[PDB]
């Protein structure tokens, strides 16, 4: 269910319901012989967190038999399991070798640490370890510095914390959390901003640009926009997205100004009727009425209610309205 | 609330279809920001809008 | 897609290094072994329609209980799929000879195969009954070279050791 | 930029068309005239320093108040003389960019768009630059259809200043 | 990820076809000219450090406004990053030349580089000029026509390996343009 | 949008340089390749209805889930848009062939097309299959020496195939 | 937008109150400085071209990398956009001087100007020293008595220099 | 070390799997090079004291400032430590030929050489002047075989690139 005012709570209706329930705390040093029905829950909870709701087939899991045996012996969760699991091949296949370097840093912050790289210096502190010491010490730097030990215990699974005020990052990194973790029924391969092949927060993670938060499950959860710069120095193109500033005389005339994001724009459903037009279906250049879905607008207050009716009566649906 | 008063239509060229696949030299040059123009080509959109609303003079 | 090239490149990429002299010496064997390995690949391309008939029919001699009602080979549309389920496997063995390594088998055939062969109640001892029959019905003077029937036989009991 | 190739694509994309023989003939006219255009840009590039120092001296003979009048707009200091020969090189460089591309596209983007607000603000007069470009037209030493190609882009820059 | 043999297999698995004999003639000449490919990677890696310090110095001597205060090679931190921004391009190209396919620089280097570079303010037209100089140095070592260093090979022709590596450098420029 | 001649000019202005003689002589080699380039573009634009229709018909033969009731290509309006989308991409690849670089394929065709297909529910991997079937239908036609002087133009068919790969990895 | 009069009115409607007598007095005090305020705006307006074109010339003389090729103000398209921006800041400062509070300057000129120059690549610290030069050029030009009756006018040029200081910190 | 055996075994160990068929083609490429590489190690093992004698003073002929008071070659004793400093790098090139990979170089000679040579004020440009002399003094049929001089020179460019 969506909303922010119904159950007097607002974080469990942004997709963080099942993450707000679990601890997985591993209440003993070594695993008790004779039994496995309690530490198997600890093993699999570490798998769904560190791999990020990924599917691991039973032959893929059986490659990592040795590790799962030492953790069930007298060894610990962070250094003998989560550090060993991130140096296997089942980890390096999905999060390292498929991506550029900054895709790997953004997923190690999400998987191991549970937060977001804010600013260029969190990237650069982790990028420089790879250039001098390879992959097997690049994973160590996410563990053996002064962030992991003060947040997670030696035997707690690294839960998500990039949304709460205790992780003293920023408020722009709050909005970047709800681009990485898009709900509980989602994985890293299964969200449309990173398909295990690219960098999810590339321009917005470097420049610390806050994003509009679109709740998973809302009408408009399919909103995605592509990137192009504008301005002749960086040699960019105008006309793709909307501006994020509302700068001129159109800022304060027609009231205050908002940024609206639309997603679903099909070719039927434009005119003032109920049915699709019949005939040629396209003009002579045969492009479309809307050459791409996911249009965004910048609109004043006194033009917000006529725009709203133009959006919805022509098939579109509103993903986010933020004030500018 | 004083609606606009009703007037009658008239026969014009634009009320009726042209069959015109593959237009020619008298096709009149769509200037759009849906083609993602660069800085040299957004100058041509601006001059075309000045020509249309103002005069050329 | 594990092979000899993608394992010495991933070793060099994970250290941030240029390809050293070890990475180039791993390819001089890939150049040497390719003639034996590609010779068995074309012997299996132009003969697969007869090996698949012979291999799948050795399944229904050790296992005649599949033909009963309720089991995996109950009707001819299901008996036909077991010939397809084997003709899929000989293609992935043909891919592993062209690539060089065991890339396409564990990526396209072995990955998650135990889940599919447990929900659908397909026995897995009748999958190894077909490949193990092909592996010892083999003449290395006649059907192949001597050194092509050691590369062809290696991917067959790799598939058996995976499915067992 | 406006090139002969991007103005054949844009007129075919406006009609929703594949590249017909109307458009293949137009790109072929670029490839025919590009032999005379690429030797004019090679001959203007290699003799550029002779043309810049010459054309800046031709402004100083014609308008000698620009070397005597005090003020930041004039070539009376050593700073203001290097900014003059800078500007002559900017105009000569854009002419070679239009010869390799074909069509007055590089100087429509880099030079002429916003040029009037620069000359008005810093009090530079466009008759200094016409006199410099009329030297380069008469002194580039080209002949035939190679001089015909070069002079057609010199005269475009003069017509935007005149 | 995908070398010259994995590229063939994934295009046969699209059709569910066996890799027969007519498609193995491109792969029988990949192996027959295999020593020339290893003689081509060895000519790049052996002087790769000199290839980078000449390419970004040659970029600066042409555009001297990169090292001015406000340029993008001004500080020591910015010039040190440029000296490895262009050493990691040469590294992933020599992976692509070794494997005979471009699926490692287009999947680990070129993906999302144009968004990364304009987030940082890196001038792309000078980044292409640094890559363009390294492409000229690369074909002058595949073919033995370098001015300041001749290497010891056998006799023959490598104009197909010289033009393959020049096509790997051109998709770097086509990615950040 | 840019062609190949203005790509090398936009890079020389950003450093304030004249073009050197090597860049001029590399541009005059592209001019004498010009008649062979217009042959490839003519060979594609004159078979354009058969590149689209055959590679469509070969796509719903091996993928019959697209046109089965409930599929993305099942109705007349959705079948007409799948044929428009195949024709658009083949149109903008032939535009980037006469230009010499893919700046017109990038912005006014391919920028925002993965985002558009994900909004509608179009299977973007099936679109990449249809683009690679128009590739080898027109790589095979540019290698046809019917009505041409027999010379060598293997370097521009390797260029034309690269613009089809550029459009196929950009929608998946 | 608000002036100094309607700002106080808008803060009273939110509470549902009349204006107190101590606020009618403080609003009547700035009426008595009416002629002194119009003299300042008339001085900045009458020299508006010379404030800008001297501050810009003094800016590229100390930062010559902004105009040497590849810089952010190297082309006449970009150079005319730089001179345009300097007299947008000057125009909205003198709007705020007439009104009395920075609401027109804060809303339709300054809100989002830091994010605009960051997203374009323009150095925001160089726009600060372009605004600081126009402050010292226009508080020295509002401090000369040629044409105005000599009284005291120092409580208002501390305000005018406070609007230039507000603009120079919200570009970085 | 980094060699051909240590690479395919570690990538087997980093994936929890037995030595596959692509793990054996790489050792096959070590057989096709050992007879073209161990005679480069044979020549360097019996001629080293004449190689380091002339390569060591090729740097002192190039950088003659080092024999000043306050420099790195102040006295005769610190000259003899530099000849010992150079007769280690030729010894490790000999070990990289024997192992086959560049493991002995970047674990005993390269790892930590930046921190050492910055601290003790030793110019690395005089190290690469002593190693570039050896790489250029080599004649291919006179000093070695035709392909033994390709192996030996491929490690003298790993030393120069790692110190630059
Ligand atoms: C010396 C000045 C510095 C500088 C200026 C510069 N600015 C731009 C581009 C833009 N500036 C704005 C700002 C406004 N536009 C408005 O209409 C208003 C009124 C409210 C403001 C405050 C905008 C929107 C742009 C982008 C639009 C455009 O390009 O015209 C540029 C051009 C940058 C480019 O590459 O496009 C310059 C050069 N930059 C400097 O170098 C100086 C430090
Ligand atoms: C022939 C020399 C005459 C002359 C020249 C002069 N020019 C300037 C200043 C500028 N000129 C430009 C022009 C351009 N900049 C561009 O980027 C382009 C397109 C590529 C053009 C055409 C600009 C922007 C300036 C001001 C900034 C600068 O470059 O320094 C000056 C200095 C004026 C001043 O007030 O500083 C001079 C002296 N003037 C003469 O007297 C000669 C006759
Ligand atoms: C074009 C790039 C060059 C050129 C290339 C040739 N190289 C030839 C043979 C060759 N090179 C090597 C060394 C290489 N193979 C390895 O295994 C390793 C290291 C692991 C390296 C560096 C070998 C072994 C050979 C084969 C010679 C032999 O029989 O031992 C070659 C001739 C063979 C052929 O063409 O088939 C050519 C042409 N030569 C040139 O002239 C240009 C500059
Ligand atoms: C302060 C920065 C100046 C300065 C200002 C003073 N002006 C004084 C009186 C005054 N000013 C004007 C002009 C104004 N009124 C208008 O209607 C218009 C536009 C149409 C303008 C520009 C007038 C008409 C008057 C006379 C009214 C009066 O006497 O108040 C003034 C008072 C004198 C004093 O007490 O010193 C001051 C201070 N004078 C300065 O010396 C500085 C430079
Ligand atoms: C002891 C284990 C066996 C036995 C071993 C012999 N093998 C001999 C030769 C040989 N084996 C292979 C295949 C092997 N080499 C590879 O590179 C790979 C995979 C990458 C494999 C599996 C080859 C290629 C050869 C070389 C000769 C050939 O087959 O053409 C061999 C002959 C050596 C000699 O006689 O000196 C022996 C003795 N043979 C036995 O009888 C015991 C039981
Ligand atoms: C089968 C009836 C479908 C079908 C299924 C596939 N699902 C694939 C991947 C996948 N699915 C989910 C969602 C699942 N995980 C959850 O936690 C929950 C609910 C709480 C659900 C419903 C996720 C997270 C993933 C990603 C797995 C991963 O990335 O490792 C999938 C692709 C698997 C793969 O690519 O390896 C398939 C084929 N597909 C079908 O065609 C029928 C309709
Ligand atoms: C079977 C023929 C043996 C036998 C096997 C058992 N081993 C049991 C537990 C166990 N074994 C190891 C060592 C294993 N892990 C490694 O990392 C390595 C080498 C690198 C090896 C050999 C460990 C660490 C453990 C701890 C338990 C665990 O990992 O979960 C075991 C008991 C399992 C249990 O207690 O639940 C058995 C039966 N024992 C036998 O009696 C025969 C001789
Ligand atoms: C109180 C005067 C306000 C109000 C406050 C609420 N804030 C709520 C949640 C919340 N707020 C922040 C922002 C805060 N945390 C930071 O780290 C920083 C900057 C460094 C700031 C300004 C965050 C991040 C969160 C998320 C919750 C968390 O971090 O633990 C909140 C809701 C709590 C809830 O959802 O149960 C309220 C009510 N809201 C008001 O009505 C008045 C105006
Ligand atoms: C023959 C030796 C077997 C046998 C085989 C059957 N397999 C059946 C379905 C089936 N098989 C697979 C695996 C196959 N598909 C692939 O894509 C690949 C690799 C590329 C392989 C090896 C799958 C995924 C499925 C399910 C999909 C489907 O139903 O078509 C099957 C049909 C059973 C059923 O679903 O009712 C049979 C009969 N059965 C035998 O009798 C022996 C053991
Ligand atoms: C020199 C040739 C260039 C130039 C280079 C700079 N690059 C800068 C930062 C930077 N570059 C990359 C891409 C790099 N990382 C990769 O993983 C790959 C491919 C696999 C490449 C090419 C990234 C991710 C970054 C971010 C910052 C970082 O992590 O170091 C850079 C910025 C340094 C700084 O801001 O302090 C520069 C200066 N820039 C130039 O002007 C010339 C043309
Ligand atoms: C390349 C993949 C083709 C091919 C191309 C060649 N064409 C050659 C010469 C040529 N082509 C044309 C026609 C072209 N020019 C136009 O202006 C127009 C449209 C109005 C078209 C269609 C002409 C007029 C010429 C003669 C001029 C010239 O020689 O450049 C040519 C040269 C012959 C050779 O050296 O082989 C080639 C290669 N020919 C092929 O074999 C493949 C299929
Ligand atoms: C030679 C032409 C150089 C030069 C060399 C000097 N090296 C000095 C000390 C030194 N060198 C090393 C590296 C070397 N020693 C090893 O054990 C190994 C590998 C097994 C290597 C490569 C080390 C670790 C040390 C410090 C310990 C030691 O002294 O042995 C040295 C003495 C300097 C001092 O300690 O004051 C010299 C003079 N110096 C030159 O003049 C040129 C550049
Ligand atoms: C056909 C092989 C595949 C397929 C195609 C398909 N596409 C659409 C819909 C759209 N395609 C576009 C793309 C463009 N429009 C443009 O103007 C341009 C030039 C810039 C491009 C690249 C757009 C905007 C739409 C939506 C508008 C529309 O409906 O026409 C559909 C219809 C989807 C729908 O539900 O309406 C289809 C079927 N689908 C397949 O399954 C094939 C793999
Ligand atoms: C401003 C300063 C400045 C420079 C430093 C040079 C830089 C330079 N060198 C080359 C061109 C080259 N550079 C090299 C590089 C090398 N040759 C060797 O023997 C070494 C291994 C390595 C240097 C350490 C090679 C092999 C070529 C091509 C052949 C040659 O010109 O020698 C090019 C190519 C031209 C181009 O296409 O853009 C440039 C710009 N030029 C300059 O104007």
């Amino acid at each position: 269910r969506l909303g922010t005012v119904s159950g007097n709570s607002s974080l469990d209706k942004l997709g963080l319901d099942k993450f707000l329930s679990e601890s997985n705390r591993a209440y003993t040093p070594r695993a008790q012989p004779g039994f496995s029905s309690e530490y198997e829950q600890i093993i699999s909870a570490t798998y769904k967190q560190l791999f990020g709701n990924a599917y691991i087939m039973d032959s893929e899991r059986a490659e990592m038999a040795k590790q799962e045996s030492m953790f069930r012996d007298g060894q610990l969760t962070l250094k003998d399991f989560c550090r060993a699991l991130a140096k296997t091949e089942q980890y390096k296949k999905r999060f390292f070798d498929s991506r550029p370097l900054y895709g790997a840093i953004e997923l190690n912050f999400k998987n191991i640490l549970g937060r977001t790289p804010d600013g260029l210096e969190h990237y650069r502190a982790k990028s420089a370890v790879y250039d001098t010491k390879g992959y097997e010490a690049f994973v160590d730097a996410f563990f053996d510095d002064g962030e992991y030990d003060e947040v997670y215990d030696d035997y707690t699974v690294p839960f998500y914390r990039g949304y709460k005020t205790e992780a003293n990052l920023s408020m722009a990194a709050f909005t970047h959390f709800f681009r990485m973790v898009r709900g509980s029924s989602t994985s890293d391969k299964a969200n449309p901003n990173s398909m295990q092949k690219d960098i999810p927060l590339n321009y917005y993670g470097i420049t610390k640009t806050p994003l509009a938060v679109i709740a998973p499950g809302a009408a408009g959860t399919a909103y995605t926009e592509s990137f192009a710069g504008t301005g002749s120095w960086q040699s960019g193109r105008a006309g793709l997205n909307a501006a994020r500033v509302a700068l001129g005389v159109p800022a304060t005339a027609n009231g205050k100004s908002f940024r609206v994001e639309v997603t679903g724009y099909t070719q039927p459903g434009f005119g003032i009727t109920a049915g699709t037009a019949v005939g040629k279906l396209y003009k002579a250049n045969k492009l479309s009425r809307y050459p791409r879905s996911n249009k965004s607008y910048v609109v004043g207050f006194d033009e917000l209610t006529p725009l709203y009716q133009r959006i919805t009566k022509n098939g579109g649906t509103i993903a986010s309205i933020t004030p500018l | 609330s004083i609606p606009i008063l009703k007037y009658s239509l008239s026969t014009q060229n634009q009320r009726v279809e042209s069959f015109e696949v593959n237009p020619g030299d008298e096709q009149y040059r769509i200037y759009s920001t849906d083609s993602l123009p660069s800085s040299s080509e957004v100058d041509q959109i601006i001059w075309a809008a000045y020509r249309q609303i103002f005069s050329e003079h | 897609m594990k092979s000899v090239i993608t394992t010495v490149v991933s070793a060099a990429d994970a250290a941030g290094r240029f390809p050293s002299n070890s990475d180039l010496e791993s390819i001089q064997g890939n150049i040497q072994r390719s003639a034996a390995r590609l010779e068995a690949a074309e012997k299996l391309a132009g003969n697969h329609e007869a090996v698949v008939k012979e291999a799948g029919d050795a399944c229904f001699a050790k296992y005649a209980y599949l033909k009963n009602p309720g089991e995996a080979g109950e009707n001819q549309e299901k008996i036909n799929k077991c010939y397809r389920d084997v003709d899929h496997y000989m293609r992935l063995v043909n891919y592993c000879l062209v690539v060089g390594g065991t890339g396409p088998l564990d990526e396209w055939g072995i990955a998650g195969a135990r889940e599919v062969y447990r929900t659908l109640n397909l026995p897995t001892s009748a999958y190894v009954a077909s490949i193990a029959y092909t592996r010892d019905r083999l003449c290395v003077p006649r059907d192949m070279s001597a050194q092509a029937g050691v590369e062809f036989s290696a991917y067959l009991d790799y598939l058996i050791n995976a499915l067992s | 930029m406006k090139t002969p190739i991007t103005e054949a694509i844009a007129t075919a994309d406006n009609q929703g068309r594949f590249l017909s023989n109307t458009e293949l003939q137009a790109v072929n006219g670029r490839y025919q005239r590009a032999t005379a255009s690429l030797t004019a840009a090679k001959a203007l590039t290699g003799s550029a320093q002779r043309l810049i120092t010459g054309a800046a001296q031709a402004v100083y003979n014609k308008f000698p108040y620009t070397t005597q009048m005090p003020g930041p707009a004039y070539a009376s200091s050593a700073i203001g003389k290097a900014k003059c020969a800078r500007d002559i090189g900017y105009y000569l460089r854009m002419v070679t960019y239009c010869l390799v591309v074909g069509g007055t596209g590089p100087m429509d983007e880099y030079l002429v768009a916003g040029l009037e607000e620069i000359n008005r603000s810093f009090d530079l007069s466009p008759s200094w630059y016409i006199e410099a470009l009329q030297y380069i037209k008469n002194s580039h030493g080209l002949s035939g259809q190679v001089a015909n190609e070069a002079n057609a882009y010199i005269d475009y820059a003069i017509n935007t200043l005149s | 990820m995908l070398d010259a043999f994995s590229r063939v297999v994934v295009n046969s698995d699209a059709k569910a076809a066996y890799v027969g004999g007519s498609d193995l003639q491109a792969l029988k000449s990949f192996i027959a000219d295999g020593n020339k490919r290893l003689d081509a990677v060895n000519s790049i890696v052996s002087n790769a450090s000199c290839m980078v310090s000449d390419a970004v110095s040659g970029m600066i001597c042409e555009n001297p406004g990169l090292i001015s205060p406000g340029g993008n090679c001004y500080t020591n931190r910015r010039m040190a990053a440029c000296l490895r921004d262009g050493e990691i391009i040469l590294r992933y190209v020599s992976y692509a030349l070794l494997a005979g396919d471009a699926s490692v620089l287009e999947d680990r280097c070129l993906n999302g580089l144009k968004e990364t570079y304009i987030a940082l303010g890196v001038p792309t037209n000078s980044s292409i000029r640094a890559v363009s100089i390294m492409k000229a140095q690369a074909v002058a070592f595949i073919t033995n026509t370098a001015t300041e260093r001749k290497m010891s090979f056998a006799a023959g022709d490598c104009t197909s390996l010289a033009s393959e590596v020049a096509s790997y450098f051109d998709r770097v420029g086509a990615a950040i343009s | 949008m840019l062609d190949a001649f203005a790509k090398v000019v936009a890079q020389a202005d950003a450093r304030g340089e004249f073009l050197s003689n090597t860049q001029i002589d590399a541009l005059s080699k592209m001019v004498k390749e010009g008649n062979q380039r217009l042959d490839i573009v003519n060979k594609v634009t004159s078979n354009a209805s058969a590149i689209v229709t055959n590679s469509a018909r070969a796509l719903f033969a091996e993928q019959p889930q697209l046109i089965q009731p409930g599929g993305n290509a099942y109705t007349s309006r959705r079948m007409a848009a799948c044929l428009r989308d195949m024709e658009i991409v083949l149109r903008y690849v032939s535009y980037a062939m006469i230009a010499g670089d893919s700046s017109v394929l990038d912005d006014r065709c391919l920028n925002g097309l993965r985002e558009t297909y994900q909004a509608l529910g179009t299977p973007g991997s099936s679109v990449a299959v249809a683009i690679q079937k128009m590739k080898d239908a027109s790589v095979a036609l540019a290698n046809d020496t019917t009505g041409t002087p027999i010379g060598d133009c293997s370097s521009l068919v390797a260029e034309l195939a690269g613009y089809f790969d550029r459009a196929a990895v950009s929608v998946v």
